[PDB]
């Protein structure tokens, strides 16, 4: 059973140094080559280099050439990829991949990536529910949207009317303003007991630990 | 370097037909290419190798041909299990490159967004802060065009747009569109107006709503 | 390398 | 320590493989220097029936070593290599069963009819003789390239190990043989000497058949294999071309085609070089001296490759060896214009348009042997390097196809080569020919080093790693 094992979820202020590790198991890492692979947002797959760790040769990415390096630990098992002058533009998912030789024809086995991110500050989110019924014209279909803004480098969880859970409510992917995140979900499942029976959003953000919950009123 | 392109981004597909996607190249690489497959949230894993051979465990109805500059692989009867991404890889000199890769989605009938447009808060013109959102609910082609008129002047700055993926029951797709603007130019205005057009009808949908209002 | 001959022959 | 070590080691896969390649190719080199001095004896000194041998040696090469690799990649292993034993062993034994009988009724024979029946005893003998050849061919790419990749398994030490060893062994029996079948065979009478070769080739049939079927017991993994008139006539066409186009599209093309360039020289201990040698008067204990350090730099040759890919790489590996054997050709071709060497321009190369055979200083010969033992040493470890990156870097399902077709390239500069030494065969005109095979040497290099530009770029000079 050949495995690949990397840490993950590494968050870290511009300008620093990053190491990144790829552990093996069932196969010595002595016999094959080891490549490292990036993977940036809505872009395509990207080359970094390999290593050698019989000897400890590196062929690297004219794009690379400066920032990343390469090294191994055949006592350990292991290899390491170190990451330096980081900027906004290196966030991205990074792979480990092993090879057979110099031409090898496939990367068998993978590693299940790791994601590194680089920001500048911390916050908490602020949760600002809206339901527009002014002007309403038909109370068949009532829809009811909460916006948080100004997340805080973290990924907030919500759920509207917790008590009466619904399949008409979508939430958009969040995006990044000014340095900070901003989400909405709205749910159009109310039918007409929107206008009557009260329900509740609930925001929780794990990183600052906070939990808000705003029930929609009528406008 | 040999740059390696693929022409077709999304391929919309229906369920237990057969599909095609191509993969060229700059020069002549010969026969030393493979093709992957990768999941949303996942790594990806070996399907072809050498455009012709496949690896192993893999079912049959995937095959490879080509040769030269141009490449193919070939999906025979395809099944609700295949609906990811597929990467063409040459390895014929270095450094290594990439395809950008491609879409692959299911057929569903068209449909047309139901617009809804909200006003900005109470508690968030408190804070002095204006945010205008407008959601479309499902509409199945992908592209779609919105307008935002503030006191019938379509205003091209402060608009954040966000698309969701494809709806697993429904085959539909949202988006949702703010606008931000500060206290002071919420309150010099009195018309706000969203206009939505896709190619389910040649009349935009336009919802608005009065400042005064 | 000459896999084929030699020729005029302690 | 001792006990049990060694009963351990001598029942193993690999000292089992040695033992049946050496068994091989000690019969292979007694069968070649029997034939060669049997062929030289029985009919009259001339080159038609040596230039024959060779020709129908190297076109059946090129041509049925294409199709053979083919064979090969499609069936199953220890099928393929017993049937290849078989056939190689019965083809040697029937062709000196003929042979010696011919030598017995031969005034009797050529006297029948109008002698119309010595050249189809001679087409015989060169029918048989090239279907031995070949059959030695496929069962030495066969045994080699797959069952030394698969039983090394996963480590590249060992391969390289084995490797050396198999060329240490060939050397070895490539100077032992010939001498002691010419004693066996002075010491005697013809009788002696083919008697002794057909049965020791089928005592050697025998064990090196019980060997392959141990060695394949042994190892389970030799058993899976991944991936598994008018059309009688093109089927083989087809495989032809398709096994050629496949060859010129491996990203290791250049590799391989360097060394089929390295192939085409007269700079080599060789019956060309012994005959100028002769020519200049060099008598014969010196020429078995040269002999013994030719061996010896071979041997220094594979220990120093062993060493330098450990050390620094497999392609920096190449381009030292490179680099060294162009130092010594560059040694070798000072020595030409030196005093004491017969050069000119005023005799034409060309003397036999249509006839054909159908004191001085010692400065000279000197520096030109030493120059051939130094490249001796650097071309011995080029090859063990290109034949390491082949091994390594080829798709199973097609390592016999491949290796056929690198095979045919190696013979065809091979034929080329026989051709020059016809067209100018004055011992003046040496030197000429000499520049000629160096300049071929440079080129196969300057080749290989694009391939090392190719998958290195800029880091073309760094032995160890970064610091
Ligand atoms: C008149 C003329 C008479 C001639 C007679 C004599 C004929 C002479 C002809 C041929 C013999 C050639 C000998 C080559 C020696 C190579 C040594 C070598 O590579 O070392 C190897 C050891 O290897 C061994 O221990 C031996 C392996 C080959 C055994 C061959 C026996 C042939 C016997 C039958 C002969 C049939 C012919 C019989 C004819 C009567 C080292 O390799 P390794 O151990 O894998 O390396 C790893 C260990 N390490 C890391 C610590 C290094
Ligand atoms: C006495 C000495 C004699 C020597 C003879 C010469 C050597 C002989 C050895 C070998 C030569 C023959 C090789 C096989 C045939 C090649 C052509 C081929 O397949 O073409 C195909 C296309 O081809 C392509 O599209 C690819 C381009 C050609 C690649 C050739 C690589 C050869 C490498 C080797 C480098 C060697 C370097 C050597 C340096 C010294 C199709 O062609 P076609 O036209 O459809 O074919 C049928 C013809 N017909 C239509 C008329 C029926």
């Amino acid at each position: 059973e050949v495995q690949l094992q990397q840490s993950g979820a590494e968050l870290v202020r511009p300008g620093a140094l990053v190491k990144l590790s790829c552990k093996a198991s069932g196969f010595n890492i002595k016999d094959y080559y080891m490549h490292w692979v990036k993977e940036r947002p809505e872009q395509g797959l990207e080359w970094i280099g390999w290593i050698d760790p019989e000897n400890g040769n590196t062929i690297y990415d004219p794009k690379f050439q400066g920032k990343a390096s390469i090294t191994a630990d055949t006592s350990s098992n292991t290899a390491y990829l170190q990451l330096s002058s980081l900027t906004s533009e290196d966030t991205a998912v990074y792979y480990c991949a092993r090879k057979r030789g110099y031409y090898g024809p496939y990367f068998d086995y993978w590693g299940q990536g790791t994601t590194l991110t680089v920001s500048s500050k911390t916050t908490a989110p602020s949760v600002y529910p809206l339901a527009p019924v002014c002007g309403d014209t038909t109370g068949s279909s009532v829809t009811l949207g909460c916006l948080v803004k100004g997340y805080f480098p973290e990924p907030v969880t919500l759920t509207w009317n917790s008590g009466s859970l619904s399949s008409g409510v979508h939430t958009f992917p969040a995006v990044l303003q000014s340095g900070l995140y901003t989400l909405s979900s709205s749910v159009t499942v109310t039918s007409s007991t929107w206008p009557s029976q009260s329900i509740t959003c609930n925001v929780a953000h794990p990183a600052s630990s906070t939990k808000v919950d705003k029930k929609i009123e009528p406008a | 370097d040999i740059v390696m392109t693929q022409s077709q981004k999304f391929m919309s597909t229906s369920v237990g037909d057969r599909v095609s996607i191509t993969c060229k190249a700059s020069q002549n690489v010969g026969t030393a290419v493979a093709w992957y497959q990768k999941k949303p949230g996942q790594s990806p894993k070996l399907l072809i190798y050498s455009a012709s051979n496949r690896y192993s465990g893999v079912p049959d109805r995937f095959t490879g041909s080509g040769s030269g500059t141009d490449f193919t692989l070939t999906i025979s009867n395809m099944q609700s299990e295949d609906l990811a991404d597929y990467f063409c890889q040459q390895y014929g000199s270095y450094p290594l490159t990439f395809g950008s890769g491609t879409k692959l989605e299911i057929k569903e009938a068209e449909a047309a967004p139901t617009v809804s447009i909200f006003p900005p808060s109470s508690e968030q013109l408190t804070s002095g802060g204006a945010s205008v959102v407008c959601f479309l609910n499902n509409f199945y082609p992908k592209d779609i065009n919105v307008k935002w008129k503030i006191d019938g002047s379509e205003r091209q700055n402060g608009v954040l747009n966000s698309w969701t993926d494809q709806d697993s029951k429904d085959s539909t797709y949202s988006m949702s569109s703010t606008l931000t603007l500060t206290k002071d130019e919420y309150e010099r205005h009195n018309s706000y107006t969203c206009e939505a057009t896709h190619k389910t009808s040649t009349s935009p949908i336009v919802k608005s709503f009065n400042r005064n209002e | 390398x000459t896999h084929f001959x030699r020729c005029r022959x302690x | 320590g001792c006990c049990g070590s060694l009963a351990d080691y001598l029942t193993s896969a690999k000292f089992l493989l040695y033992l049946g390649h050496s068994l091989s190719t000690w019969g292979d080199r007694m069968w070649h220097f029997a034939v060669s001095v049997f062929l030289v004896e029985l009919y009259g000194n001339s080159l038609l029936l040596t230039a024959v041998y060779g020709l129908v040696v190297a076109g059946s090469v090129l041509v049925l070593g294409a199709i053979i690799g083919d064979w090969v990649d499609k069936n199953a292993r220890l099928k393929v290599a017993q049937t290849s034993l078989v056939v190689q062993n019965v083809s040697v034994i029937l062709c000196g069963i003929i042979l010696m009988m011919v030598f017995l009724h031969k005034h009797e024979l050529l006297t029948m009819y109008h002698g119309w029946v010595l050249t189809s005893c001679y087409i015989l003998i060169i029918t048989i003789a090239n279907i031995a050849n070949l059959a030695s061919t496929a069962t030495a790419i066969t045994i080699q390239r797959d069952w030394i990749v698969v039983v090394a398994g996963e480590d590249r030490s060992k391969l390289a190990n084995m490797n050396a060893t198999i060329r240490r062994i060939d050397q070895l029996t490539n100077i032992l043989a010939p001498m002691a079948v010419g004693q066996i065979m002075t010491f005697g009478s013809p009788v002696i000497g083919c008697g002794f070769i057909s049965g020791w080739n089928l005592v050697s049939m025998c064990v090196e058949y019980v060997l392959l079927w141990k060695v394949y017991q042994k190892t389970p993994a030799l058993a899976v294999k991944a991936g598994l008139c008018a059309s009688q006539m093109a089927e083989p066409f087809r495989t032809f071309r398709d096994g050629w186009v496949s060859y010129y599209n491996q990203p290791v093309f250049l590799a391989g085609m360097g060394l089929a360039f390295l192939y085409m020289t007269v700079l080599g201990f060789d019956c060309i070089t012994t005959g100028y040698a002769y020519t200049q008067g060099l008598s014969g204990s010196i020429l078995s001296i040269l002999m013994g350090a030719s061996a010896i730099t071979g041997i220094m040759g594979t220990v120093a490759f062993t060493w330098l890919r450990r050390k620094c790489g497999l392609v920096r590996t190449g381009l030292i060896s490179g680099l060294a054997q162009l130092s010594c050709l560059i040694l070798c071709v000072i020595s030409v214009f030196m005093p004491g060497s017969p050069l000119d321009l005023s005799v034409s190369p060309f003397e036999d348009i249509r006839s054909r055979f159908i004191s001085v200083p010692i400065i000279s010969v000197s520096l030109l042997f030493a120059g051939v033992i130094a490249a001796r040493i650097g071309l011995w470890s080029f090859d063990l390097t290109v034949t390491q990156l082949l091994q390594e870097n080829v798709i199973e399902s097609e390592r016999g196809i491949i290796n056929g077709v690198q095979n045919s390239m190696n013979y065809l500069l091979d034929l080329l080569h026989f051709i020059m030494v016809i067209l100018a065969p004055n011992p003046e005109a040496f030197g000429l020919l000499v520049l000629i095979s160096v300049s071929f040497v440079a080129m196969g290099h300057i080749m290989y080093f694009r391939f090392a530009q190719n998958t290195l770029g800029n880091k073309l000079f760094a032995c160890g790693p970064d610091a």
